[PDB]
RNA sequence: GUUUAAUUCGAAGCAACGCGAAGAACCUUACCAGGCCUUGACAUGCUAGGGAACCCGGGUGAAAGCCUGGGGUGCCCCGCGAGGGGAGCCCUAGCACAGGUGCUGCAUGGCCGUCGUCAGCUCGUGCCGUGAGGUGUUGGGUUAAGUCCCGCAACGAGCGCAACCCCCGCCGUUAGUUGCCAGCGGUUCGGCCGGGCACUCUAACGGGACUGCCCGCGAAAGCGGGAGGAAGGAGGGGACGACGUCUGGUCAGCAUGGCCCUUACGGCCUGGGCGACACACGUGCUACAAUGCCCACUACAAAGCGAUGCCACCCGGCAACGGGGAGCUAAUCGCAAAAAGGUGGGCCCAGUUCGGAUUGGGGUCUGCAACCCGACCCCAUGAAGCCGGAAUCGCUAGUAAUCGCGGAUCAGCCAUGCCGCG
């Protein structure tokens, strides 16, 4: 049941742990409807290439955050267990809400 | 009971629904007949099916999201034959010659730094 | 004035009246941004570097 | 001055958020 | 615009009627990227000859049209040391080209407080021989056939 | 002058960050703030050992830092009087849960900076520079490698004018994705001034 | 636009107000301008700067809303 | 340019002039004027007095600054005790000192522009020449291209074009808190619900387009095609910018040599200035109107953003807005109503129910504080403007024009400029 997101900027590191935590229950318990991809956000900046007059020949930079998304649809006594176990992620952030 | 079909362009989402019916064609409610009253592409959105000598045949429910209002159009006029296929395959030989089944794309483009309206550079000034 | 000015930034004299910002590293007055704290350069002469999480170059 | 200090004339250069717009 | 020869866009023809000569007009009455508010000035031309007389608004446009395309016309060129200007004929899609600018640029200036009012006339007084776009077709040609004397580049 | 920043045409694929944490909304400068003086610290008090890159692992609350050097018998300390010590009077700025790694290297003279290290360091002694990073540019190719390039610019014998310098042999194709090359910052404080050492050090493909 | 409530600046009411006590003199050099022309002190003369010198007015019923900060020109020009 | 006391500095055809500025009310600020501070606004180290630290206040003084007061009194070497000492921190004195947007971009590092997205820059072997060197890269043709072909005493390669990266055109799967009666069951007939994942949409990996095939043409690359295919010959945009010139731009983003300033060329405050105006240019903004302009009614977005913030909604307000407060730390909540569009009435060519500059009075709206130097709104005042000379500007496709929607610095503040979206 209980309900988590996942956030990171970059996609494999999110995706693989996405993978990742599917495995901590989905092989540990009842079936687990598989990442829910939310839309990407986007934090879009646009920079002046030069330091000084050249006011043009700009370039960009994104800072990118893509959201997914998990729901259980039986929370197993055990399979939590199997979840705080996985102390071995990446550099991704995640939260888990009721 | 019925066939689907998708049209996008410019963007666009016209979810088209073919039945067959009589004489039912709306969108959302409202009414294609009076949805797009005070048009002149509007008779070119069902071209379809004069070219096909079949109006006064099949019924369609539509769907539209968002999009260009004649990208809007301009979509239905592919929903139409972007359905049929399915059971009504033969429906080809008398269009892709005369060329409807493709999707015309030409998205805009985007606006780019040290310009204006993506394309129109500024004002030149030697002086 | 460059080692003057930053200091100022920091003790919050007058009332929300004096209230502006100071990039880190090339303590820059404007052109900061406040996410980074960063100056249009100070970002740029770490973001082609690297040390920018997430802050690739982009492409679209 | 268009969007400035003490006038009255236009804002489509001055802006408006913060300036005098709703917060909290 | 040098070495290969581009290409001509072709063009989506008329609902109404069947031809792209139609749709070849509207599109150029459009101003400001307005196209339906166009149609409507032809098309409430249209049905004004209906109700004029037992003239369609389509098998008599084409006349004037072929009163406004005219034969052989200049083109400025520079030859020598100075500048003068080279007559030739016309080419048939510069023709045709020529014709529809030519017409609509003459609404604006018909005394017509309305809308397609200065549309049909410059075309009516046209199918004839005596409209505005008449004039400034054959000016070319009183400006063209008045050099048959430059008979050597010419080709 | 152009050919913008190597790695910041590479950085969102190929070679990933110098770093590796999300961040949320408003804590991104919160956690940058400490994260740039952690570099900013070493990048003149582990010097004498060859750095050339630092690692920062984060989430939450923990920190691993990982430094990636090729000398660590001298950051090690004789048996941890520098490297446990280290830790602990790094928390003194960032009370967070003070951990550390030293990834080991097997070749030094293949990674750019190191190089533009060694060059700057043996610029700043009174030293030949063409024929400096020509025995440079020879032996990173030497070791295995399989193209660089290691240009130079500044007031070379300290003459009023300022040409740069080259030294290369083979590739290096900038402007393709999957070359993976490195890139070496460098600078040389001197009797003159200040200089500009640069390495290029293509490696491999795919 | 003044809104609901209008203003002065403190030591101008210590610079100022004194000169109630026996409705006292017109001599003055203070350093404010922002200040609003106050209605309970038409009957004085008040020093303000320009950029380089205090350049004061008498002052006259008439002026209310207005700012201390006008009868003192900056831009010589004029 | 002109001037004021200051109108800080830089930028100088193409490469400056809606440029450093994506923050000139004070500070930002670098400028002027005045007031004041001098081991400081900062960092490291030493000596001495008082003291730990740290909170609070007053008089005056424009502020800063100056003088003063109440408290309070920690951590380690002893001693319970009257009482010796020390690390840190603070104030006052001597210092070592730092500090400067001061100067030189012609002394530099780094970063940027131009040529220029031009298509060139070269190496190994061989050959020709005493040799420097040439050839290869030249000739014909073709292309966006040194792209490629033929020939050629040359044959191959490296940097560069391309391509490997990103967004769109198509589709497959995975997955369903947006969406869906496309099929059904309640409906205040709303996707509100039960319910479901094809469809909508979303974001990860993948197939797909390679002149592949065929009818012809030029031997050759290539070309007119055509079929299939979504797209066909680069499908359409992004980012990527070689050797090198411009002794190019930047000591003012930063670092830094050298000269200088150190009782100030350092530092703090109030006010004033870069908005000053007989002028002229640059870039933009509304127009000078019937495809036109107002009023009322009636639909469609794509992207972007936001908890100590976004603001529905209720009332009040003839209006910017005020009090209350739903939801939303975010595909949910909101900013948010999009304009051109469609219907219907007016205005029937007028200097106009076209345009809003100026200006009088009157408001709410943020912050110590709105005259020079804010909006929005009301009663108006309603100027030139009737299409613009010599010239000159961008643009080859969803481009040009037109119509509108966001973001980025922030207590407020230079945001009609910029960067994105439709
Ligand atoms: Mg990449
Ligand atoms: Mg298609
Ligand atoms: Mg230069
Ligand atoms: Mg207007
Ligand atoms: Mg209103």
């Amino acid at each position: 049941k209980i309900r988590i997101k996942l956030r990171g900027f970059d996609h494999k590191t999110l995706d693989a742990s996405a993978q990742k935590i599917v495995e901590a229950a989905r092989r540990s318990g009842a079936q687990v409807s598989g990442p829910i991809p939310l839309p990407t956000r986007v934090r879009r900046f646009t920079v002046i290439r030069g330091p000084f007059k050249h006011k043009d020949s700009r370039e960009h930079f994104e800072l990118r955050t893509h959201n997914r998304l998990v729901d259980i649809i039986n929370p197993n006594r055990k399979t939590i267990e199997q979840l705080m176990t996985l102390d071995l992620p990446t550099g991704v952030e995640i939260e888990i809400k009721t | 009971e019925q066939y689907y079909g998708t049209g996008r362009r410019k963007e666009a989402v016209a979810r088209v629904f073919l039945r067959p019916g009589n004489g039912k064609v709306t969108v959302n409610g409202q009414d294609f007949n009076e949805y797009f009253q005070g048009l002149v592409r509007a008779v070119a959105a069902l071209e379809p099916l004069r070219a096909v000598d079949a109006l006064g045949r099949f019924d369609a429910y539509i769907t539209v999201r968002g999009g260009g209002k004649s990208g809007q159009i301009d979509a239905i006029k592919l929903g139409i034959a972007r359905a049929l296929v399915q059971y009504n395959p033969d429906y080809r030989a008398k269009l892709k010659p005369l060329g409807f089944l493709t999707r015309d794309a030409r998205v805009v483009e985007r606006k780019k730094y040290g310009k204006h309206k993506a394309r129109r550079a500024p004002q030149y000034s030697k002086r | 004035a460059r080692k003057a000015l930053i200091e100022k930034a920091k003790r919050t004299p007058k009332f929300k009246v004096r209230a502006y910002t100071r990039c880190v590293r090339c303590g820059r007055a404007r052109s900061v941004y406040r996410f980074f704290g960063l100056c249009r350069i100070c970002l740029r002469e770490l973001a082609h570097k690297g040390q920018l999480p997430g802050v690739r170059k982009a492409s679209w | 001055g268009k969007g400035d200090r003490r006038t009255r004339r236009g804002k489509i250069w001055r802006g408006t958020y913060g300036k005098y717009r709703p917060r909290k | 615009a040098r070495r290969r020869r581009a290409e001509v866009r072709q063009l989506q023809p008329d609902l109404v009627y069947g031809d792209v000569l139609v749709t070849a007009f509207i599109n150029k009455i459009m101003r400001d990227g307005k196209k339906n508010l166009a149609a409507r000035i032809f098309y409430d031309a249209c049905k004004i000859i209906q109700e004029k007389t037992g003239q369609e608004p389509l098998k008599v446009f084409k006349q004037a049209v072929e009163n406004v395309k005219p034969r052989m016309e200049v083109r400025s060129r520079r030859v020598g040391g100075a500048n003068y200007q080279v007559p030739m004929e016309v080419s048939p899609r510069r023709q045709q080209s020529l014709a529809l600018r030519w017409l609509v640029q003459a609404a604006n200036q018909r005394p017509e407080r309305r809308a397609a009012v200065r549309i049909a006339h410059e075309l009516m007084d046209a199918a004839e021989g005596k409209g505005g776009a008449v004039k400034k077709k054959e000016d070319v040609e009183r400006m063209a056939e008045a050099n048959r004397a430059y008979a050597h580049y010419r080709w | 002058g152009n050919k913008i920043h190597p790695i910041g045409f590479r950085l969102g694929i190929t070679r990933d960050w110098e770093s590796r944490w999300y961040a949320g909304k408003k804590q991104y400068r919160h956690l940058l703030l400490e994260d740039q003086r952690i570099r900013g610290l070493l990048e003149k008090e582990l010097y004498s050992a060859g750095l050339a890159r630092v690692d920062i692992e984060r989430a939450a609350d923990n920190v691993a830092v990982t430094v990636h050097v090729a000398k660590p018998g001298v950051v090690i300390g004789r048996g941890g009087e520098r490297i446990r010590v280290l830790r602990e009077e790094l928390a003194k700025l960032t009370g967070k849960n003070v951990a550390l790694n030293v990834q080991e290297v097997q070749n030094p003279n293949l990674s750019a900076p190191l190089v533009a290290q060694r060059v700057a360091e043996q610029i700043e002694r009174r030293f030949a520079v063409r024929r400096a990073i020509k025995q440079a540019v020879q032996r990173v190719m030497e070791s295995g490698a399989k193209g660089a390039k290691v240009i130079v610019s500044g007031r070379i014998g300290g003459a009023e004018q300022a040409r740069t310098e080259w030294a290369a042999q083979g590739r290096v194709p900038l402007h393709t994705l999957r070359a993976n090359i490195d890139y070496g910052f460098a600078l040389a404080r001197t009797t003159y001034g200040v200089l500009g050492v640069k390495a290029y050090i293509f490696l491999g493909e795919v | 636009s003044l809104k609901k409530g209008v203003f002065v600046d403190d030591h101008l009411l210590e610079k100022v107000l004194e000169l109630n006590a026996k409705g006292e003199k017109r001599l003055i050099k203070t350093w404010s301008r922002r200040s609003t022309i106050v209605p309970e002190m038409v009957g004085h003369t008040i020093a303000v700067y320009n950029g380089k010198q205090h350049v004061p007015v008498y002052i006259t019923e008439n002026m209310v809303g207005h700012k201390l900060g006008e009868f003192a020109p900056t831009r010589t020009y004029r």
